[PDB]
């Protein structure tokens, strides 16, 4: 494993010392020599890798940008002697040498795809005589898969003997490497119609679930079938640890589903373990794609009820968490209702900030909508932001509320544009205060106001400047300059600064050139760029004559 | 020798020589592509771009991708720019900022926000190794990124309708820290194209004639004045120069009198004068805040020339 | 003049149609890119590809110029035009399930 490392970083950037080495020991030393010789294989090969990956592991460009952003050889050459050689050991250390047999499998299969047919049947037998082996039929469960992702001709008829393995061992009934098998030789179509059933046997594992799902996207031979045994598993399942990996596999992708949504409100309220509540929100916001007729109009309402009182009185403000998560912007079609509003209406004077922070933000796409009753409710809570900021002087209670009016601004612009004068007199009053956790958030909501109010925040930008250009040239803290670069640039975008700065302030040009090299990020890097091309590309005479 | 000194006239004829009298390897007319983008005859260079795409090596057409494709954007034609733009090499900044562009022409807005940040990292490279000599070294490569900053504003301009009047603000005041370079000023507003046409903004465009023919080609400074007008003066003299847009016609008549006519530019300044008095009068509305006062300061500008060429002629 | 063409076949629907021809079909599923895809369709009937980048990812899985489709992520596209192919493609996701016609070198 070390001398793997040394070698990817090598090749990615001593293959005759490699190959030499490793000559001698061919010429105990039975699981190290394979060990070498894999780890150069895969180095020189790495086609076969994607699979094994796969094995261990198992929206558009035409949408409009939201208007308020807010803040972010040699080898070669001696490859058939290897592989001769390793047949050879392979057919002779058969049952007398476990260390050489766990070290034989790995080297199989780099070795089929390198080496692609007496050495493909010989590997299959020698595999085959291990696959009943101890210690080894999870190793040779992705031998015969290796073999076929080679060449479909090599495990055109041999395959079956892993189908024909697993027919009566699945049903009787160890079982991770069973499905991985089948998953590694599906990359015809008439094998998997009636070997699912096997499968179905084997058991109720996230590794099944994963396999199963590749296959029907990968290779639709039969969707309708196997929607059809997938769906008819998991009604059974609820009607009687194992009910919470059937509620995920309805939630992974599409299906063919009026029935569970009506018995999905009963799990939460019933069952007393906290992990299946986690998941119990996120299966009910999903499984209502459905959303003219009133058959439907009703009871998608009242599915939704459940969520709402569940997200504001569970003990733990983890599953109340995932409750306001899964309610995205998608379901603004149906929080309108106003008995609806009253669980969200308390969410806002809740214990947490994870909950409040969200809240906001959800109700301030609802109260654009209904205004009603949210407008005088939030008129008395802004006050209470404003006023923790300074009766109390706590640097803690300061950054709590000015990250809330981010949100409000970013989901609500139309609201806030008038409104500005009580916002941005007292920001501007925080920055020259007489604790850097206050600061990241002030800039990144001033930022934010600054698009709302186009052409607006005119008279603000001369006394703006000066603060900001403090915190990036003589910085003698070496704080997060991100948060004031972003907002440097996104005020200059929409009042319209963009060549006069560079005669007001003669050191722009030249600390922005600086931060290209200084700074590392790849993010921040982007910025300063972005500036640059915002303020504009003066000739080099102008830069001269401002010094 | 003629391109390293950025004079193109003459160099366009150096090839002419080497070609006509005897064709050669495919080099002569990759330089000759070289020349024609930065004179601006995108007329000639699409015919010859069109003609040759088929009978060159897949690596030779890998140069001619990126100038063949500026042909095409000059004149319009997107139907044939999409498959110049799929040839240019996608690690390199000219090859993400043309296919950043054509994102914008048919609507692709998440896409073409990915090019323009894909863009400014390949940059990042190119600028930061000039910036350490001079700033007047890390020239081209600024100009190049103000570009970049400018396709994010037609993405604005394309969405909101409400900015559609601080959007061409921004570009005029920024415009004027610029050098004043004709090739500098030809790719910024090819830019300025996609969202804003010419006859919807006559102010920046007559300052871009004016700096063509005073300092580089008057023959380029003479087709971006019919282009404003709509029809070509020199085509018809009998006949009066159009009336409307007293400030373009105004320019036009000066750039007779600079290159060849001294005695038709005088001729065609007197009706000129003569109209705009009738103009100005019978009005019954009034706009004495802008309208009068911007009249009046052209007429005192006509009445200057027509005392000095008159001294002039006699 | 704007126009410049590739495939030395003027016509080939009625051909691709037929069952008897030495084109095997196969299904390519190209995934999408940082800058886009690369790749042009300018087939009027056909709709066969026009030009592939070679460095792009539709050239890295095969997806070569002398290709026909009539699939496009499952919609039938054998008979329509190319603008109207092009709108589906932008329009549908960015992996895209292209089937390629694949003459077998002739
Ligand atoms: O070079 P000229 O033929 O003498 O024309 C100049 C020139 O105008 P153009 O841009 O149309 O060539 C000046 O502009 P620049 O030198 O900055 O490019 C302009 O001055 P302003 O930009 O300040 O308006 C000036 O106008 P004015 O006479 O009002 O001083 C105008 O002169 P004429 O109108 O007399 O030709």
């Amino acid at each position: 494993a070390a001398l793997r490392a040394c070698l990817i970083l090598t090749t990615q950037r001593w293959y005759r010392h490699t190959f030499e080495e490793a000559e001698k020991g061919f010429d105990d030393r039975i699981h190290g020599a394979l060990l070498i010789l894999n780890e150069l294989v895969r180095i020189s090969s790495m086609e076969g890798e994607r699979l094994r990956e796969e094995m261990e592991e198992i929206m558009g460009f035409g949408t409009k940008p939201r208007h308020i952003t807010p803040f972010t050889l040699v080898e070669s050459r001696c490859c058939r002697d290897l592989m001769e050689e390793k047949f050879d050991q392979v057919c002779q250390w058969v049952l007398k040498c476990s260390l050489i047999q766990m070290t034989i499998l790995n080297l199989l299969p780099r070795l089929a795809a390198f080496r692609p047919t007496q050495y493909l049947q010989d590997t299959m037998n020698h595999v085959l005589s291990c696959v009943k082996k101890e210690k080894e039929r999870t190793a040779a469960f992705q031998a015969l898969g290796l073999l076929s992702v080679a060449v479909r001709s090599e495990f055109k008829v041999y395959l079956p003997r892993v189908l024909d393995i697993i027919r009566a061992a699945l049903p009787p009934k160890v079982d991770a490497t069973v499905f991985t098998c089948i998953s590694m030789l599906a990359r015809i179509q008439q094998d998997i119609k009636e070997l699912l059933e096997p499968m179905l046997a084997v058991g109720l594992s996230p590794a099944l679930t994963a396999v199963l799902y590749d296959l029907s996207r990968q290779i639709p031979q039969l969707k309708k079938d196997i929607q059809d045994g997938l769906l008819k598993m998991l009604s059974l399942v609820l009607m009687h640890g194992s009910i919470t990996l059937a509620l995920r596999t309805l939630g992974s992708f599409e299906f063919e589903l009026t029935q569970f949504v009506r018995h999905c409100a009963d799990h939460f309220l019933n069952s007393e373990h906290k992990e299946i509540r986690m998941e119990a929100a996120r299966t009910c916001s999903r499984l209502l794609t459905p959303s003219v007729s009133q058959t439907a109009v009703q009871v998608v309402a009242d599915v939704l009820s459940k969520l709402l009182v569940v997200g504001i009185t569970d003990p733990d403000p983890d599953i109340r968490y995932c409750v306001l998560a899964s309610l995205d912007e998608r379901f603004d079609a149906h929080l309108a209702q106003a008995e609806n509003l009253q669980a969200l209406f308390v969410a806002l004077n809740d214990q947490v900030f994870e909950i409040r922070e969200l809240a906001i933000c959800t109700v301030g796409r609802l109260s654009s909508m209904n205004p009603a009753f949210v407008m005088p409710f939030l008129r008395k809570m802004l006050i209470q932001i404003l006023t923790e900021l300074e009766h109390s002087g706590i640097g803690r209670i300061k950054e709590q509320s000015a990250r809330m009016l981010g949100h409000l601004v970013s989901n609500a612009p139309r609201l806030i544009r008038p409104y500005m004068e009580p916002i941005l007199k007292a920001l501007i009053l925080k920055l020259k205060d007489p604790n850097p956790g206050v600061i990241n958030n002030v800039l990144a909501t001033i930022g934010e106001l600054a698009q709302v109010s186009g052409l607006e925040m005119r008279k603000w930008v001369d006394e703006l400047f000066i603060i900001i250009m403090d915190m990036l040239q003589d910085s003698s803290l070496l704080a997060k300059r991100q948060v004031a670069l972003w907002t440097l640039g996104q005020l200059v975008a929409s009042t319209g600064y963009v060549v006069e700065p560079y005669r007001k302030y003669p050191t722009l040009l030249e600390v922005l050139l600086n931060f290209l090299k200084t700074e590392q990020n790849q993010g921040t890097r982007r910025e300063a760029i972005r500036v640059l091309g915002l303020l504009g590309a003066l000739d080099p005479y102008k830069h001269k004559v401002n010094i | 020798w003629y391109e390293k000194l950025h004079e193109w006239e003459d160099a366009l004829v150096a090839y002419d020589k080497k070609m006509d009298t005897n064709k050669d390897d495919p080099e002569l007319m990759l330089g000759r592509m070289r020349c024609l983008e930065a004179l601006g005859e995108w007329g000639q260079l699409h015919q010859q771009c069109c003609e040759k795409w088929t009978l060159v090596n897949d690596e030779t057409q890998a140069k001619m991708a990126r100038m063949a494709a500026a042909a095409a954007w000059g004149l319009g034609q997107w139907d044939s720019m999409e498959e110049y733009t799929c040839m240019i090499p996608r690690d390199t900044h000219d090859g993400a900022f043309y296919r950043a562009v054509l994102a914008l022409h048919q609507d692709l807005f998440s896409l073409a926000q990915q090019c323009i940040d894909k863009a400014r990292d390949l940059l990042d490279a190119e600028l930061t190794a000039m910036a350490g000599e001079s700033y007047s070294r890390a020239y081209g490569a600024m100009v190049s990124c103000h570009m970049l900053s400018e396709l994010e504003e037609v993405i604005q301009y394309k969405l909101v309708p409400e900015r559609r009047e601080i959007i061409r603000q921004i570009w005029w005041e920024r415009l004027q820290g610029c050098q004043r370079i004709v090739e500098d000023w030809q790719k910024i507003l090819m830019v300025r194209s996609l969202v804003v046409s010419p006859h919807e903004d006559m102010r920046t465009w007559l300052k871009y004639a004016s700096l063509c023919g005073k300092s580089g080609r008057l023959a380029l400074a003479h087709k971006t004045l019919v282009l404003l007008l709509g029809v070509d003066p020199s085509r018809q003299l009998d006949h009066p120069l159009p009336t409307v847009h007293p400030q373009v016609t105004y320019a036009y008549m000066k750039n007779m009198w600079k290159s060849a006519r001294k005695i038709d530019a005088f001729q065609h300044m007197q009706h000129f004068v003569q109209t705009m008095q009738q103009q100005a009068q019978h009005a019954i509305a009034t706009e004495d805040q802008q309208h009068k006062q911007e009249l009046h300061k052209l007429m005192a500008r006509c009445f200057l020339k027509l005392g000095e060429w008159q001294l002039n002629l006699q | 003049c704007n126009p410049k063409s590739v495939l030395k076949r003027p016509v080939t629907s009625e051909e691709l149609l037929t069952p008897g021809a030495p084109y095997a079909r196969k299904t390519f599923t190209i995934v999408g890119d940082a800058v886009g895809w690369g790749f042009v369709v300018r087939g009027s009937k056909p709709c066969h590809i026009q030009a592939v980048d070679p460095s792009g990812p539709a050239a890295a899985a095969g997806m070569k110029v002398c290709q026909f489709v009539v699939s496009v992520n499952g919609l039938n596209v054998l008979h329509v035009d190319y603008r109207t192919v092009n709108n589906l493609i932008l329009t549908g996701p960015r992996t895209i399930v292209m089937e390629v016609m694949e003459e077998l070198e002739c």
